[PDB]
C-alpha cells in the first residue's frame, strides 16, 4: 500500500527534466515506504534525526563547496597521495576486513583493494571505458592532510557550523573520518549497519539508498562478528536464498534517491544498501562519521540496537574465551540445540 | 553493561 | 562390547548370597561401562579422582560409625529438627529450585517439599506401606547442629583424616555440606550434575549409580540455567524424545551399584543419575560436598566442563542484560538462525 | 574469566 518506494523522481530546476527515472534503479523482491525529504529548518528533520530515524536534508549547504568537484578538478588538486580503490567482475562490493581474514582461511575475497594515485585511478577508469569492458572501479578513500590546497580550502567551506552544531545537540562523539567516495555507475554497496552514526552527502550523481531499521536484524542475517564480513548482511540481494534465509521475505526497506546537494541522515546500527544508478554516470559522495553518543547510566524495554550491541559482544566474548573463533558456532549450537529452541 | 558498541 | 554395565553382584561375606541382582535395576535404552570399584590405597585410584574421574573407594571408612543407622536408632537420636521430606505419585524425583519458579509461571511442580519432625516421617513411612499405597517419599535434609548427640558422635567417628587430606592434595574449597538422604526402594533420582565436587558414601542399602561425563552435555539437554530444573536432564530416562533429544540417542554412561561402606567420588560437572534398587528396602546415604579448586592463571585446548561454565555465564548474563530471562532463548536463536547454525 | 563457575 503505503510503499510508494522513491516516489516520483524529482524534476531539476530550469525545465530540465527528470534528474533519473525507475529504470534506473535495481529491482528487488521486498516494498519499501519512502524516507522523507525535508527542509534542515523543519522541524520534523530535527525529530527525526534525534529518534534516530533516517532523513533527507535538502538544504544544508554542507559541502557546497564541493558540487563543483568532478574528475578533472580532483585530478587536479587533489593531490600526489595514495587512493584505496576496489575492483569488481560484478555490479556488487562486498567490503572485507583484512585484520579479520586470518579467522577464515576458507575465504576467497571478490573485491581486492589497490593503493594509487588520482590519475592512475582516472586513467584506468577511462581505460576501462575505453575497451567497453566488464571490470567495475570504486574509489574510497578517507580525506587525510595530503589533499591539495584547494581541495582544502574546499573542506573549509563546508557548512561545519550545522553538522558541528547537530553533533552537539544530539551529544554524540568525535567525527572520526570523511570518507571520499567515488564510483562507478551501476555500482552497488550491499546491504550493511555500522556502529557510528552517518552523515551522508551526495555531491555529483544519483544513489538510491534502501535502509532497514535495527529491529530487522532476523530478515538480514549478518555474517559472524568474527568474519571478514562482519557488519554485511549474507543475503545475495539479488538472488536471496530464501532456505537459509526465511526471513528476508519479511524485510521491509525505507529508500529514497539522493542528488547534488542532499544529505542522508543513516542513523547508527540501521542497514544501508546503496546502489549508484545504472547509466547515471559515476557518483560522488563525502560522508561524514560520527561515534554514537555514550550509554545511559539501562532502561526497559530494550532498544533494537542495544540487543544488537548485546549479540555482537557475545560472540566476541565468546571468541576470546574458547581462543578460537571457530569455536562459537559449535558452542551456540550446544547451547542451544533442544533448549531454547 | 554488555549494552555496549565499539 | 565393554559394555558390562555394573559387572556381577557382590558376594556378601559369610556366604550371605548376592547383596542384589539384575532384576532390581531398571531398563535404559543406552550402554554403560563399569565404574571402577578399588581400595583407597590402590594408587589408581588417586589417579582417578586427581584426573577427575569417578571411582568407588571401598575401604575408606569414611562414615563406619553410620553403618549401624538405621529408622529406629535415628528415630531415637537425630533430634526434633526439622526435615525436608520430598514425595511423588512416581519414582522420579525432579528437583526444583523455588527460588526460580517465578522466572517461569506455566511450570507445574510434580515433587513437594514438605518440613517434619523424623518421627513424622518414619510413621508416614510406615502409614504409606500401611494401605500398600503408592506414594513415594524421599527424605533429604543437611545435617545441622540440631542432631542428638549420639548421632553428634557418630558423626565425629566419620574418617575426617581420609577427606581432609582428599580435600588437601585436591586443592579443594571447603566442605559446604553433608545431606543425609533417606530414600524409599525403587526411587529415582534423575540425571543432573553439580558444580561443586562430591565424596557419595552408601550406608544402607544399595543404590545404582549411572554417571556421564561433562563431555556429554550435548546428548543430556540440561533445563535453561534460569529454569527451576536448572542443572537436570530434560530428557526422560524411561520414555526419551528422540525427537526433541536426538544426540541422547548417543549417550555412554558410567555405572556401579554402591552399597553400605562404599564410598562414590562424583566429580563437579559429572552427571548423575542416581536410583535405588527396586524391591531393595529404603537406603540411606550421606554425602560430602566440597567447592573445587581455583580457577587457573587459562591453558587450551579447553576442558568440557569449563565450556559448561562458559555457556551457565553467558545465559545467566544474557538474563541480566536481557532484564528478563524469557527473553534469552529468542535472544540466543536470533543469534544462531542462519549465521551460526 | 567467564570460564568460572558458582
Ligand atoms: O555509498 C556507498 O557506496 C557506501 C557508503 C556507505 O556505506 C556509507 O557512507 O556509510
Ligand atoms: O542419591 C540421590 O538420590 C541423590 C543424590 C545426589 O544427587 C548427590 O548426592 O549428589
Ligand atoms: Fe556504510
Ligand atoms: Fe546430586
Amino acid at each position: 500500500a503505503v510503499a510508494s518506494g522513491s516516489g516520483e523522481p524529482r524534476e531539476e530546476a530550469g525545465a530540465l527534466g527528470p534528474a533519473w527515472d525507475e529504470s534506473q534503479l535495481r529491482s528487488y523482491s521486498f516494498p519499501t515506504r519512502p524516507i522523507p525529504r525535508l527542509s534542515q529548518s523543519d522541524p520534523r528533520a530535527e525529530e527525526l534525526i534525534e529518534n534516530e530515524e533516517p532523513v533527507v536534508l535538502t538544504d544544508t549547504n554542507l559541502v557546497y563547496p564541493a558540487l563543483k568537484w568532478d574528475l578533472e578538478y580532483l585530478q587536479e588538486n587533489i593531490g600526489n597521495g595514495d587512493f584505496s580503490v576496489y575492483s569488481a567482475s560484478t555490479h556488487k562490493f562486498l567490503y572485507y576486513d583484512e585484520k579479520k581474514m586470518a579467522n577464515f582461511q576458507n575465504f576467497k575475497p571478490r573485491s581486492n583493494r589497490e593503493e594509487m594515485k588520482f590519475h592512475e585511478f582516472v586513467e584506468k577508469l577511462q581505460d576501462i571505458q575505453q575497451r567497453g569492458g566488464e571490470e567495475r572501479l570504486y574509489l574510497q578513500q578517507t580525506l587525510n592532510d595530503t589533499v591539495g590546497r584547494k581541495i582544502v580550502m574546499d573542506f573549509l567551506g563546508f557548512n561545519w557550523n550545522w553538522i558541528n552544531k547537530q553533533q552537539g545537540k544530539r551529544g554524540w562523539g568525535q567525527l572520526t573520518s570523511n570518507l571520499l567516495l567515488i564510483g562507478m555507475e551501476g555500482n552497488v554497496t550491499p546491504a550493511h549497519y555500522a556502529e557510528q552514526q552517518n552523515f551522508f552527502a551526495q555531491i555529483k550523481g544519483y544513489k538510491r539508498c534502501i535502509l532497514f531499521p535495527p529491529d530487522q536484524f532476523e530478515c538480514l542475517y549478518p555474517y559472524p562478528v568474527h568474519h571478514p564480513c562482519d557488519r554485511q548482511s549474507q543475503v545475495d540481494f539479488d538472488n536471496p536464498d530464501y532456505e537459509r534465509f526465511p526471513n528476508f521475505q519479511n524485510v521491509v526497506g525505507y529508500e529514497t534517491v539522493v542528488g547534488p546537494g542532499d544529505v542522508l541522515y543513516i542513523p547508527m546500527y540501521w542497514w544501508h544498501h546503496i546502489e549508484s544508478l545504472l547509466n547515471g554516470g559515476i557518483t560522488i559522495t563525502v560522508n561524514f562519521w560520527y561515534k554514537g553518543a555514550p550509554t545511559p547510566k539501562i532502561e526497559y524495554p530494550l532498544k533494537a540496537h542495544q540487543k544488537v550491541a548485546i549479540m555482537r559482544n557475545i560472540e566476541k566474548m565468546l571468541g576470546e574465551a574458547l581462543g578460537n573463533p571457530q569455536e562459537v558456532g559449535p558452542l551456540l549450537n550446544t547451547m542451544i540445540k533442544g533448549r531454547y529452541n | 553493561q554488555l549494552t555496549s558498541y565499539d
